[PDB]
């Protein structure tokens, strides 16, 4: 059975240095050539690197060229990159993908490429450091009653790096809960915010709490959503 | 610097059956070898005896490029030390083989709704190819004990098979063309050298 | 560079139509073109391998075909599972290229957002900044209009929105847009409105509040 492993990706700050490493197994590693393919977040999948299988041709997207480096120890069978200079654009999840039958003596099946991809290993490139996030009520109220049913939830804003994790009533609430995407703030810190419809019936008499966590940060946060104070 | 008549080989309009396979051969000549290596339209090119990065520093007395068509999976069989129908009963390379081996995917021509019957390949055969070795003979291949009195039936079999060559079949099935570059080497002027 | 066009971006459909995806190459790439499905989060599985050979392991219904430079995806019949994103990708002449990617989504009915508007905080005032969120909620199709406008004032590069995947219950979208100030503008000014345009809605719908009042 054909295994890709990478490993390697982390949190670097800009002009740094990263290497990533695919362990193979289960097919004759120094006989394809082997590629690279990033996906930044939330966007769609770029072509990184190939290298033959010989480790005689590597070819580069030019978005990378003259910074990474693609290379491969077929002894230990595995690939790696060589990232430096690294920009923030860089960050993306990284993919090795398994290429065509490229030998020393020549290339044998040129359509079969790609059958076979890595699990993919985590590049966060960025000048920000690990802060945990405020978490702020967005409280209901008369401007968030719709027809019986009424909206609250959190904010969660300014922290670094992903993720966080947000439930409601440790778990007890989890019908019409909305928990969005995060955005990368111009800061260079995350904001989301969680929100949730219920019978506004109860807005007096049932407590909702939202439960915040960031890990990288040591931060959690049980906070209270109080309907309209007046 | 007259260069060699690659074009006559490649781009060429119709390409011969496997059991007749065709043969052009290639002398006073100048080869760029490394323009076709790196093309990006042969699916296949592989080389035995010499390495394709850089052997247009070479020379040779004559160059043999044998053409035809077979499937995509029997690709992997246009190579030395191999078995197979075609590399038994069709194209037999020696184990000594010094040359490259080239196939590209001619799908888009050599296909016919309903299927393409002017490829063939041999399927029956009383022994193997010897090496470089082209046999046409469409006699009733006799299977069985009892003669065959040149018509076919019970252990009886005409001895080409027709590939069904259509647009749909998966690439295995699909039809490929491959010219087999042989470097022949006499004692005599060597007429075929690369770019230097 | 080879550029591939995929149409459509996006698209959607029930279960049982018969999806077409088309990507163009700017240039001639032979066969060299594959196909790949992507669910959120998960790795790229391929589809098809040579323009037209499907992948061993994937069903019957999907089929590729096309050569030179138009090629085309087919999915005969939708399935639950087919939900996702399709890549093209050329890997004839580096560099390789994909695609700008086509998300296949679920069609239903159109509804319309409520509408929420969320003040800042207290604690929020008292750290230094001001932000108020807006909160569109259960809607179809996803695409719709938020306007943030700070005593008539139409607000722009102050906002940040971000949508939810479609619901696994419902199919339909939440938008929220959440518009930041410092303290100190944000208690320069009074009304805070949100306009929202959608297709569910006849008229744009504003939802507004007036700084410390109830
Ligand atoms: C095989 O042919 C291609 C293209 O040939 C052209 O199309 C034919 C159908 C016919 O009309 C020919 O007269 C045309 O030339 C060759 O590719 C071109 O090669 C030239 C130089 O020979 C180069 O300047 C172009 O950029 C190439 N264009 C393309 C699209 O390939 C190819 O070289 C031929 N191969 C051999 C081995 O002769």
């Amino acid at each position: 059975e054909v295994q890709l492993l990478e490993s390697g990706g982390g949190l670097v700050q800009p002009g740094g240095s990263l290497r990533l490493s695919c362990a193979a197994s289960g097919f004759t590693f120094s006989s394809y050539a082997m590629n690279w393919v990033r996906q930044a977040p939330g966007k769609g999948l770029e072509w990184v690197s190939v290298i033959s299988g010989s480790g005689g041709s590597t070819y580069y997207a030019d978005s990378v060229r003259g910074r990474f480096t693609i290379s491969r120890d077929n002894s230990k069978n595995t690939l790696y990159l060589q990232m430096n200079s690294l920009r923030a654009e860089d960050t993306a999840v990284y993919c090795c993908a398994k290429g065509y039958y490229y030998d020393s003596s020549g290339y044998y099946f040129r359509e079969d490429a790609f059958d076979i991809w890595g699990q993919g290993t985590l590049v966060t490139v960025s000048s920000a450091s690990t802060k945990g996030p405020s978490v702020f009520p967005l409280a209901p109220s008369s401007k968030s009653t719709s027809g019986g049913t009424a909206a609250l939830g959190c904010l969660v804003k300014d922290y670094f790096p992903e993720p966080v994790t947000v439930s409601w009533n440790s778990g007890a609430l989890t019908s019409g809960v909305h928990t969005f995407p995060a955005v990368l703030q111009s800061s260079g810190l995350y904001s989301l915010s969680s929100v949730v419809t219920v019978p506004s019936s109860s807005l007096g008499t049932q407590t909702y709490i939202c439960n915040v966590n960031h890990k990288p940060s040591n931060t959690k946060v049980d906070k209270k959503v109080e309907p309209k104070s007046c | 610097t007259n260069l060699c008549p690659f074009g006559e080989v490649f781009n060429a309009t119709r390409f011969a059956s496997v059991y007749a396979w065709n043969r052009k051969r290639i002398s006073n000549c100048v080869a760029d070898y490394s323009v076709l290596y790196n093309s990006a339209s042969f699916s296949t090119f592989k080389c035995y005896g010499v390495s394709p990065t850089k052997l247009n520093d070479l020379c040779f007395t004559n160059v043999y490029a044998d053409s035809f068509v077979i499937r995509g999976d029997e690709v992997r069989q246009i190579a030395p030390g191999q078995t197979g129908k075609i590399a038994d009963y069709n194209y037999k390379l020696p184990d000594d083989f010094t040359g490259c081996v080239i196939a590209w995917n001619s799908n888009n021509l050599d296909s016919k709704v309903g299927g393409n019957y002017n490829y063939l390949y041999r399927l029956f055969r009383k022994s193997n190819l010897k090496p470089f070795e082209r046999d046409i003979s469409t006699e009733i291949y006799q299977a069985g004990s009892t003669p065959c009195n040149g018509v076919e039936g019970f252990n009886c079999y005409f001895p080409l098979q027709s590939y069904g060559f259509q647009p749909t079949n998966g690439v295995g099935y699909q039809p490929y063309r491959v010219v087999v570059l042989s470097f022949e080497l006499l004692h005599a002027p060597a007429t075929v050298c690369g770019p230097k | 560079d080879i550029q591939m066009t995929q149409s459509p971006s996006a698209m959607s459909a029930s279960v049982g139509d018969r999806v077409t995806i088309t990507c163009r190459a700017s240039q001639g790439i032979s066969n060299y073109l594959a196909w790949f499905q992507q669910k959120p989060g998960k790795v790229p599985k391929r589809l098809i391998y040579a323009a037209s050979s499907l992948q061993s392991g994937v069903p019957s219904r999907f089929s590729g075909s096309g050569s030179g430079t138009e090629f085309t995806l087919t999915i005969s019949s939708l399935q639950p599972e087919d939900f996702a994103t399709y890549y093209c990708l050329q890997h004839n002449s580096y560099p390789y290229t994909f695609g700008q990617g086509t998300k296949l989504e679920i069609k239903r009915t159109v509804a319309a957002p409520s509408v929420f508007i969320f003040p800042p905080s207290d604690e929020q005032l008292k750290s230094g900044t001001a932000s108020v969120v807006c909160l569109l909620n259960n809607f179809y199709p996803r695409e719709a209009k938020v306007q943030w406008k700070v005593d008539n004032a139409l607000q722009s590069g102050n906002s940040q929105e971000s949508v939810t995947e479609q619901d696994s219950k419902d199919s339909t979208y939440s938008l929220s847009s959440t518009l930041t100030l410092s303290k100190a503008d944000y208690e320069k000014h009074k009304v805070y409105a949100c306009e929202v345009t959608h297709q569910g809605l006849s008229s744009p719908v504003t939802k507004s509040f007036n700084r410390g009042e109830c």
